[PDB]
RNA sequence: GCCCCUAAGCGUGUGCUAAGUGGAAAAGGAUGUGCAGUCGCGAAGACAACCAGGAGGUUGGCUUAGAAGCAGCCACCCUU
RNA sequence: ACCUCGAUGUCGGCUCGUCGCAUCCUGGGGCUGGAGCAGGUCCCAAGGGUUGGGCUGUUCGCCCAUUAAAGCGGCACGCG
C-alpha cells in the first residue's frame, strides 16, 4: 500500500476510485495498489 | 512561522480593505 | 502442438531442444531420430518443425518448408542478414529464385497462386533488407 | 551549461517582472513549442536538464531548438557576511521570462511521444507552461 | 463504423450478388481463422465465402429477391455467392459442415425461391 | 435507473405488500423485508410486476434508484430460491466437520476453531475439506462466507485454507 | 478556384475607445475596421462566435460579406488582434474589395507526404505570399515530399500555382529543407 | 453590520457548495460537481456486457547461451 | 538590531518534572527481489517503559558489559 500525494494507473489493469473522500487505486496486482495522501 | 501568518492574513480582513500596518 | 526451429545436420541441444519439448512430455529420442531421417532426406534446410502432442504423449511431426527469410538468405548466398534493412543491403536477390522460394512458401503458405507467394516474398527479403530486383 | 561569452557589465539590476512576452510567442521553428505562463528567472541548470529529459525521452530522430539564452546575470556575496561593503559577485546565469514566450520547440514525427517529451520537459520547470503546436 | 462505409459495402455485396447465381447461408460461430483461411481455399476456386453484419446485409438483400432471406439473418451469417455453376457451393459446405460440424446452414436462396436446410440439400444432392 | 427501469417480476409463489415506501416479500424459503428511499416511488403492477419510479434524474435519484430497484429483486429471488454458496479448502490434514449445526475446521493451529451459523443460515459439510452454505439473505449469506474464506492467511506458495470454488488464487514460488 | 463569399452582420460602433472596446468584448462582440480604397473607416461590431467559426472553416484569408445595415459589402480579412495568452479574436482589420481586384495574401503551406526514413524534414517558411483575385484566394498550398533524401531543399519557386496566383516572395525562401535525422549523439551535443 | 451573545434582516428572488469549504498554504495528483462549448461513433442498433474467431509467411534480420509478437536495434512488410 | 545595560546570571552536571510525535521497545496492519527463521519499506498507534560503567569539565564522541529497548525533540539551548 503506497502512501503519496500522486496516484497514477502504474498498468492498465489499475482502476482509480475515491473512497471516503479519499483517491486510491485498485488492481489485481497487489503491488499496484495505492492510496492518495 | 505561525504569528508572521496570522498577522499577514488578519489583513485581509474587509475592515482593514488589505492593509494593516507593519504588515 | 509447438514450434521450434532446428538446423540441417545438427539435432538434441541442451539449450534450445531438449528442455524445451521435454517440459512439454513428449520423447525427444524418437522426434529426434525421424525428423533426422526426413532432414537428411532434404539435405540442406533448417526446418521449422512442429510438435503435434496428445494426451497419451504420442507425438506427430509437421514438417513446414524452412523458413522464407532462411531460405532468401541462402538465396542471395550471405550466411549472415543484414543489421539495418532497406539501409545495409548486403546481398540481391533475383525473380528466379524469387519465384523457387514462391513454390517452397506455396507449400507453406496461404497463397493461392505463384504471385501471391512471390509478393510474401518480397515482403520478407525486404523484413531483413536485401536487395530485390 | 550556458553562458554568454561575455557581458558589458557583469553586476546588473534585477530583471523586472513586469508584463507579457511580446516578442517570441509564436512557434516558429518546430512542429510543437512550450509556452510559459508565469513569471520567473530561469537558470542554466533548469534549461539543460529540461533539454536533456527531452534528449532521453526522444532518444533518437527529431531536433529541439532553444529560444531564450541565459544572458543576464545573478550575484550572490558570500555567507556569513554582514549587509552592506559593496554589491556581491555573480554566480549564476539566468534568463527573464514572462507568460507567453515560447521556451522549447520540437520537430518530432509522433504526436505523443512529442507531447510526453514536453511534459517531462514542463516538470523540470519552477512555473505553469503548456504545449502549444503550429495549428491556431 | 460509419455509415458512408456501410453504404458502400451494401453497394458492394448487391453487386457481388447480382453476379452471383444462387447464395447459401451459413452459421460460422465456433470455427477458426486457419480453417476458414482453408475454406477460402476450397470456396475461393469458383464460389465466394464472406461474412457480413445483418444490418448491412438486409440494405444489400432489398434489392434483389433475397428479401426473403431476411429471416435467414438470425446467427452470425456466411454468404457463400455461387458463381461458377450451381451446385459447387452447396455441396462444399456440406462437406465442410460435415468434416467441421461447427457449421450451421441457415439456408440457400436461387430461383425465386429461398429455401430451407432440407431443399438445400436436395439441390446439393440434385 | 437504466437498471433501474426494468420491472420485477412477481412469480405466482410469490406474495408482496406494500405499505407506502415499505415493502414485503412472502413466498416459500419466508418472508423478507425492505425500505425504500424518499425520492424513489414503489408501486406493483397489477400484471404481477413492481416498479421502480423516480421524479428525477439528478445523482441521489439515479444512484438510487438501480439500488432499490436490485435490492428489491434479491430480495423476491430469496424466498423464491434462497441463497447457496460453495467453501473448497486446501492443504494436507486441513479438516472441516459439522457438529450439528455448527462449522469446525482444524487448519493447523494447535487448537481447532469453531463457527456458529447464524439464524438465518445453514450448513452443509459432504466432504471433509468442501462444503456448502445456504441462507435467505444475500447480503449474509456472503457475509459469512467472507468471515469464513478469511480464517487462514492467504498462502502464493502452497496455497493452504479456504476457497471459493470459482476464484482462482495467485501463486508466486519461493525459491529459496 | 471559386469560394462564396460568406455572410456576416456588422453593427456600426456608438462608441469607441478602449472602454467601449473592453465592454463589446466583454458580451461577446468583436470590434472590427473597414477600410479600403473607399477611404471611409467604419468602425463596426461582429458576433464573436459566428465569425471564428467562419475563421475556422475559411482559414485566415476569406472574404466575407458584411450587412451594414442592410448593405452588402465586400470585405478582406487584412489582420486579426489575437491575445498572446487566452486566444482569443480581439480586434479585426477588414479590406474592401470590388470583384476582380489584385489582391496579396499569406497563404499557410502545408508539408505533406512521407520522406525516408532515415530523413528529417523541417518547414522553415511558415506562410508564403500570393498576388491572386478575391474571389480565388487559396486555404493552403501543398507540398509533397516523397523520395526526399540526403540535403533536399524545397525553395519558394517549387510551389504548384494554380491558375490566376502569382508569386510575390523572392523563389529563394527554404519552404522545406530536408536534412539527415539527428543522431542519438548529435541531440546530445546541441545546446551544451 | 442586522440567529443569540449584541442595536438593527433565523429579509426577498435565481442559482452554486457538502468540503464546517466557509473559518490559512506550493509544485503536483485526482471519473467531485455546475454551466457553456468543440470533435467521433450511434436505430443502417451505437457503447457495455453476453457467445465465436484473432490464422499462414514466421522463429522477419542483427545481437546473442538465448531473442521465436512480448532485455535490446532496423525496416515495420506480404497471402486467407 | 524591535524589549531589557538606574543589571533579564551565561556552559555542563544534580533534583524535579511537563508537553509534541517526526515511534527506540512493547501493540495493529499493507507491500515485498516475503519458503521458514530472520528481514526491508510504508501506514495506524504517545498507555507504559527506555541500564550500569572507563576517558573527557565536557555537550558530543569512542569503548566495556547488558537489555525488549538503551528514541528525537520543546519548555529563557526548563530549572543557581
Ligand atoms: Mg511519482
Ligand atoms: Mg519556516
Ligand atoms: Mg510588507
Ligand atoms: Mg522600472
Ligand atoms: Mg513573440
Ligand atoms: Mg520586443
Ligand atoms: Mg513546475
Ligand atoms: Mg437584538
Ligand atoms: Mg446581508
Ligand atoms: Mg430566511
Ligand atoms: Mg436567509
Ligand atoms: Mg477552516
Ligand atoms: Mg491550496
Ligand atoms: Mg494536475
Ligand atoms: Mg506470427
Ligand atoms: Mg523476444
Ligand atoms: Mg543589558
Ligand atoms: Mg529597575
Ligand atoms: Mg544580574
Ligand atoms: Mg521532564
Ligand atoms: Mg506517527
Ligand atoms: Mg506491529
Ligand atoms: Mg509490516
Ligand atoms: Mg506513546
Ligand atoms: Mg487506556
Ligand atoms: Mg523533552
Ligand atoms: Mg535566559
Ligand atoms: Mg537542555
Ligand atoms: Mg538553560
Ligand atoms: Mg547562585
Ligand atoms: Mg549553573
Ligand atoms: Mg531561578
Ligand atoms: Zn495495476
Amino acid at each position: 500500500m503506497k502512501v503519496n500525494p500522486s496516484v497514477k494507473p502504474i498498468c492498465d489493469k489499475c482502476r482509480v476510485i475515491r473512497r471516503h473522500g479519499r483517491v486510491m487505486v485498485i488492481c489485481s496486482d497487489p503491488r499496484h495498489k495505492q492510496r492518495q495522501g | 512561522a505561525k504569528r508572521g501568518r496570522k498577522k499577514r492574513d488578519r489583513k485581509h480582513s474587509k475592515a482593514n480593505h488589505g492593509k494593516r500596518p507593519n504588515a | 502442438l509447438i514450434k521450434l526451429q532446428i538446423q540441417a545436420g545438427q539435432a538434441n541441444p541442451a539449450p534450445p531442444v531438449g528442455p524445451a519439448l521435454g517440459q512439454h512430455g513428449v520423447n525427444i529420442m524418437e522426434f529426434c531420430k525421424a525428423y533426422n531421417a526426413a532432414t537428411e532426406s532434404q539435405r540442406g534446410n533448417v526446418i521449422p518443425v512442429e510438435i503435434t502432442v496428445y494426451e497419451d504423449r504420442s507425438f506427430t511431426f509437421a514438417l513446414k518448408t524452412p523458413p522464407a527469410a532462411k531460405l532468401l538468405l541462402k538465396a542471395a548466398g550471405v550466411q549472415k542478414g543484414s543489421g539495418e534493412p532497406h539501409k545495409t543491403k548486403v546481398a540481391k536477390v533475383t525473380w528466379d529464385q524469387v519465384r523457387e522460394i514462391a513454390e517452397t512458401k506455396k507449400a507453406d503458405l496461404n497463397a493461392n497462386d505463384i504471385d501471391a507467394a512471390a509478393k510474401i516474398i518480397a515482403g520478407t527479403a525486404r523484413s531483413m533488407g536485401i536487395t530485390v530486383e | 551549461m550556458l553562458i554568454p561569452r561575455k557581458v558589458k557589465h557583469r553586476k546588473q539590476h534585477h530583471p523586472e517582472q513586469r508584463g507579457i512576452a511580446s516578442g517570441g510567442t509564436s512557434v516558429s521553428f518546430g512542429d510543437y513549442g512550450i509556452q510559459a505562463l508565469e513569471h520567473a528567472y530561469i537558470t542554466n541548470r533548469q534549461i539543460e536538464s529540461a533539454r536533456i529529459a527531452i534528449n532521453r525521452h526522444i532518444k533518437r530522430g527529431g531536433k529541439v531548438w532553444i529560444n531564450i539564452f541565459p544572458d543576464r546575470p545573478l550575484t550572490k556575496k558570500p555567507a556569513e557576511t554582514r549587509m552592506g561593503s559593496g554589491k556581491g559577485s555573480p554566480e549564476w546565469w539566468v534568463a527573464n521570462v514572462k507568460p507567453g514566450r515560447v521556451l522549447f520547440e520540437l520537430s518530432y514525427p509522433d504526436e505523443k511521444t512529442a507531447r510526453d517529451a514536453l511534459t517531462r520537459a514542463i516538470h523540470k520547470l519552477p512555473i505553469k507552461a503548456r504545449i502549444v503546436t503550429r495549428e491556431e | 463504423m460509419a455509415k458512408a462505409d456501410k453504404a458502400t459495402a451494401v453497394a458492394d455485396i448487391a453487386e457481388q450478388f447480382k453476379a452471383s447465381t444462387a447464395t447459401v447461408v451459413t452459421e460460422y460461430r465456433g470455427l477458426t481463422v486457419a480453417n476458414l483461411a482453408e475454406l477460402r481455399r476450397a470456396l475461393g476456386d469458383s464460389a465466394t465465402y464472406t461474412v457480413a453484419k445483418n444490418t448491412l446485409v438486409k440494405r444489400a438483400a432489398s434489392e434483389a429477391g433475397i428479401e426473403g432471406l431476411d429471416e435467414l439473418f438470425a446467427g452470425p451469417t456466411a454468404i457463400a455467392f455461387v458463381k461458377g455453376e450451381a451446385v459447387d457451393a452447396a455441396k462444399a459446405i456440406k462437406k465442410f459442415a460435415k468434416d467441421n460440424k461447427a457449421l450451421v446452414i441457415k439456408g440457400g436462396y436461387m430461383d425465386g425461391k429461398a429455401l430451407s436446410v432440407a431443399d438445400v440439400e436436395k439441390i446439393a444432392d440434385l | 435507473s437504466r437498471i433501474g427501469k426494468q420491472p420485477v417480476p412477481v412469480p405466482s409463489g410469490v406474495d408482496v405488500t406494500i405499505n407506502g415506501q415499505n415493502l414485503s416479500v412472502k413466498g416459500p424459503k419466508g418472508t423478507l423485508t425492505l425500505d425504500v428511499a424518499e425520492p424513489i416511488s414503489v408501486s406493483r403492477a397489477e400484471d404481477g410486476a413492481i416498479v421502480v419510479t423516480r421524479p428525477d434524474d439528478e445523482r441521489r435519484s439515479r444512484s438510487l434508484h438501480g439500488l432499490s430497484r436490485t435490492l428489491i429483486a434479491n430480495l423476491v429471488t430469496g424466498v423464491t430460491e434462497g441463497y447457496t454458496q460453495k467453501m473448497e479448502i486446501f492443504g494436507v490434514g486441513y479438516r472441516v466437520q459439522l457438529k450439528g449445526q455448527n462449522l469446525e475446521f482444524a487448519l493447523g493451529y494447535s487448537h481447532p476453531v469453531l463457527i456458529e451459523a447464524p439464524e438465518g443460515i445453514t450448513f452443509a459439510v459432504e466432504s471433509p475439506t468442501k462444503f456448502s452454505v445456504s441462507g435467505i439473505d444475500k447480503q449474509k449469506v456472503g457475509q459469512i462466507s467472507a468471515v469464513i474464506r478469511r480464517l487462514r492467511r492467504p498462502d502464493p506458495y502452497k496455497g493452504k485454507g479456504v476457497r471459493y470454488e470459482g476464484e482462482q488464487i495467485r501463486r508466486k514460488v519461493g525459491k529459496t | 478556384t471559386a469560394n462564396i463569399p460568406n455572410k456576416l452582420t456588422a453593427n456600426v460602433r456608438t462608441r469607441t475607445g478602449k472602454g467601449a472596446s473592453r465592454q463589446a468584448r466583454r458580451d461577446g462582440k468583436v470590434p472590427a475596421v473597414l477600410y479600403g480604397h473607399g477611404t471611409d473607416p467604419q468602425h463596426l461590431e461582429l458576433n464573436a462566435r459566428d465569425f471564428a467559426a467562419v475563421l475556422r472553416s475559411h482559414g485566415t484569408n476569406a472574404i466575407l460579406t458584411l450587412d451594414i445595415e442592410g448593405t452588402e459589402q465586400l470585405a478582406l480579412t487584412k489582420a486579426l488582434d489575437v491575445h498572446p495568452i487566452r486566444r482569443n479574436i480581439q480586434h479585426a482589420d477588414l479590406l474592401v474589395v470590388q470583384r476582380g481586384e489584385k489582391v496579396t495574401v499569406e497563404v499557410t503551406v502545408l508539408v505533406e507526404g512521407d520522406a525516408t526514413p532515415g530523413t528529417l524534414v523541417t518547414q522553415d517558411a511558415n506562410t508564403i505570399e500570393i498576388e491572386a483575385e478575391a474571389l480565388s484566394i487559396p486555404e493552403q498550398l501543398t507540398v509533397s515530399v516523397e523520395g526526399v533524401e540526403a540535403g533536399t531543399q524545397i525553395t519558394a519557386g517549387q510551389i504548384s500555382l494554380p491558375e490566376g496566383v502569382n508569386l510575390i516572395s523572392d523563389p529563394e525562401l527554404l519552404v522545406v529543407n530536408v536534412v539527415e535525422a539527428p543522431s542519438a549523439e548529435a541531440l546530445e551535443e546541441e545546446g551544451a
